[PDB]
């Protein structure tokens, strides 16, 4: 690559799989860095970690 | 980070009279800061209408300084800047 | 006040189903925990359906969501 | 006996080894006439002299 | 006006919490039969890995791009020595130490601020209570995940998907100087840590009845 | 008339609700285990072979132990007026057992704690000799 | 008159359930257990039985931990049996310690053999009092 | 609040089995000796087991230990 | 191997033996320039030195 470079197209890319906290979700222990939620109406856990 | 001019709570432990100006100290018990002290003095004012207390000396549990925000007070449950004493 | 009433009389809240449970061992009606199966219908609040209220505050009366759609019956009108 | 390789040892077990930046090792151990080797996630047995 | 709830909430705690770990210590040796760690320690004083197991996922990136498997295995924890099993206690009880002091400056004076402080106290007791509950709950999840991937790692390892760890014992005999000796020094070190094996050529699948 | 539904008990409590209900799936996913686990593996043989049962071992007994093993195989020794005999040396690592029954057989006994120790200890006993005699693993 | 039905009983539905997956789990473990232990019939056990020669029913006390054959030429020198060994020793010793009070010297040589195992074995002639120490090949 | 009630009363303390030894020849219910075996099972304290309490001081009520969990119930709300 | 070389080799050595400390544990005497510790409810002895 010379001066003027990186211009190349990106090529394809397989897409990552799901995010391995879901493992631990649904095992029922909150991922680290995480903070609980408060929910009414039935029976459901929720939690907030990457504003997700 | 304070917001200018906010209201805090604060107890009032050792008492003093109007007579010879000192280092009088309260303790801050509710609000973020807790356990919290601050020293400081009061005024002779011209009449015996009122009285007020200067307070600057704030000193923060846990860390080691001693900040020098001076503020004043007022009288809880009467919102009030007087003194609650006898004057006949 | 009394859910069991004219029953045995409350015994304990089972959390299970989020029910109180008569001494006469039939299910009470009440809920007795947030964790119970209600069927509200209905919901309070502005800016909903949306990326919700979004947390900063600005001068005007103007009200965002977060996924930017402004909730003009929250905001105040002139 | 000095024994050098790019795979691991199992059965027979090492009291020193070193490796290099490029992914070399090499073990220093007592005499043994049978050695287990692990690579590829398969394991497999193979023999020496002396 | 809000020392009551901050109170309140202390005291429900703290009794809370108490209630509910000296109710568990009642209840003891059923807890400990159920979760029988020792029985599932390997030959070697190893403790064995945990296993943690997805089903049907699928994750979408933008547009055109969505992947979707079917089963899904992690190793959470590699597995380590071991001098002795844990216990439920670790998991599931909770400390709990007595506050005593409710720092007496906002005390009831008029008959409404006693009634709010009374009310408020309440409501905070109550909020206390039910987040030692969740408290519990976190714990109760914590241990199910440990023992479920250890049961996991074991059906699996049975399932020929994982190979078993690999440990290997250099024996030596008298050893030290004039004046220090050992009779017989054993070195344990363990080589080959438990993983997942992705030749299906070898799976083996059973069949009941 | 009045009605009523016939299991009333007393009051239970939301933590030892929760505790059986982690208790149930743990309870499946070991029975499922070893179900799986036994259909794979085929069984070969019993330990009533090794130590078989004989006379003046029906006293009954009834523990609730949860510590080592010596002390419990010296007590049953002692009730069973045999000799009491070591092979091997007791590895740094103790061998815990806990057992928890009722009013089972002394050759029951014995044959439980050979299966809860597993790969670390052996039981025999010669009857004709009145002798029973534990085997630590020669491992290590 | 008066029964008092047993203080630790399940009287609550949390109880029953609770005891009842112990019992459950209990129940799987011990099966599990069963099956997987591995066992040996003693018609064919790698053992050393009894001599029962009139001189080993001594009673004595032995604290050691070392070198096998010296001990064991020490305990054929007591019991006034001859000693021999074949084989040609490992550079490196076999070491078996034993700490024993009161026993006889037929179970202290029943020990000595199933510590040593596949690393040599010991055979005894009571007809010719006699004791061999076989080493490995 | 006599060990030794109905008996002859307290002769000495035994401190290899950390009991009172009553006038008449038997060991009194009562210990003597904190180095005795006592059969308690319930207890107290924070950050118990684990690194125990760690000797920081935090200006907030945040409380931690020495294996580095922490402890809301030793620690305060907001 | 030069400046921009990887170059990053590691070295293990035999692992040693348990303290001699505690044969002076166990003989009784504490360990010197350690403190005594307070042990209640039982029938042992108790000495920090070192956060051990």
């Amino acid at each position: 690559y010379g001066p003027n470079a990186k211009s190349m197209p990106t090529e394809e890319g397989i897409p990552p799989s799901a995010n391995d906290l879901l493992l631990h979700v649904l095992e029922g222990v909150p991922p680290p860095g995480s903070r609980r939620l408060v929910v009414s109406g039935g029976d459901a856990r929720a939690w907030l970690s990457n504003e997700k | 980070i304070i917001k200018t001019g906010d209201i805090m709570f604060a107890v009032l432990d050792t008492s003093v009279n109007s007579d010879e100006p000192g280092p009088i100290l309260a303790t801050i018990v509710t609000g973020k800061l807790k356990g919290s002290k601050l020293i400081g003095s009061f005024n002779l004012p011209s009449n015996a209408d009122k009285m007020v207390i200067t307070f600057n000396t704030m000193s923060i549990p846990g860390a080691e300084k001693t900040i020098s925000i001076s503020a004043y007070a007022i009288d809880p449950n009467t919102a009030r800047t007087a003194l609650a004493s006898r004057t006949n | 006040d009394g859910c069991c009433s004219k029953m045995g009389g409350i015994n304990y809240c089972d959390s299970s189903a989020g029910r109180l449970v008569c001494n006469n061992g039939f299910y009470s009606t009440c809920y007795c925990t947030r964790h119970a199966v209600m069927d509200l219908q209905f919901l309070m609040g502005c800016c909903l359906w949306h990326g919700g209220v979004y947390p900063q505050l600005n001068s005007s009366g103007l009200v965002v969501c977060n996924d930017g759609y402004v909730s003009e019956e929250c905001s105040l009108q002139k | 006996m000095y024994v050098r390789t790019n795979l691991t040892i199992l059965s027979p077990g090492w009291l020193a080894s070193m490796t290099s930046a490029d992914g070399t090792h090499a073990y220093e151990m007592q005499k043994s006439p049978v050695l287990l080797v692990s690579w590829h996630g398969k394991v497999m047995q193979l023999k020496v002299e002396g | 006006k809000e020392t009551a709830l901050s109170v309140g909430a202390q005291a429900g705690l703290a009794w809370r919490a108490k209630i509910i770990d000296e109710q568990l210590n009642k209840q003891a040796r059923n807890l400990d039969a159920i979760y029988d760690f020792n029985s599932l320690v390997l030959e070697h004083n190893i403790l064995p890995p945990v296993l943690l197991e997805g089903r049907n996922t699928l994750n979408l990136a933008d547009a055109q791009s969505i992947r979707i498997s079917d089963r899904t295995y992690k190793v959470a924890k590699q597995a380590h020595f071991i001098t002795t099993p844990p216990t439920w206690r670790q998991y599931l009880w909770m400390d709990y130490v007595k506050p005593e002091a409710p720092n007496v400056t906002l005390l009831p004076k008029t008959k409404a601020e006693k009634e709010i402080w009374c009310i408020y106290t309440e409501r905070g007791w109550k909020n206390g209570i039910d987040q030692a509950n969740t408290i519990l709950e976190e714990n109760i999840a914590r241990i199910k995940e440990d023992f479920g991937g250890m049961i996991l790692y074991r059906k699996l390892l049975a399932m020929n998907m994982v190979s078993p760890p690999y440990v290997s014992h250099t024996d030596l005999g008298v050893t030290g100087d004039g004046s220090e000796i050992h009779i017989d020094d054993r070195v344990l070190r363990i080589t080959a840590l438990p993983e997942l094996n992705v030749n299906s050529a070898e799976w083996r699948a059973a069949v009941a009845k | 008339m009045k009605f009523k539904k016939p299991p009333i008990n007393n009051p239970s409590d939301d933590a030892t609700i929760k505790l059986a209900e982690a208790a149930v799936s743990v309870s499946d996913s070991m029975l499922e285990m070893a179900k799986v686990e036994k259909v794979i593996t085929p069984p070969s043989k019993d330990n009533t072979l090794t130590i078989p049962n004989a006379y003046n071992l029906q006293a009954r007994a009834s523990v609730d132990w949860s510590g080592p093993i010596e002390e419990l195989t010296a007590r049953i020794a002692k009730a069973a007026h045999f000799r009491f005999r070591v092979l091997g040396k007791s590895p740094s690592v103790p061998v815990l057992i806990s057992i928890s029954t009722k009013d089972e057989s002394l050759a029951e006994i014995l044959r439980d704690i050979d299966y809860q120790a597993g790969k670390k200890a052996s039981i025999h006993v010669y009857p004709n000799s009145q002798v029973v005699e534990l085997r630590y693993a020669k491992i290590y």
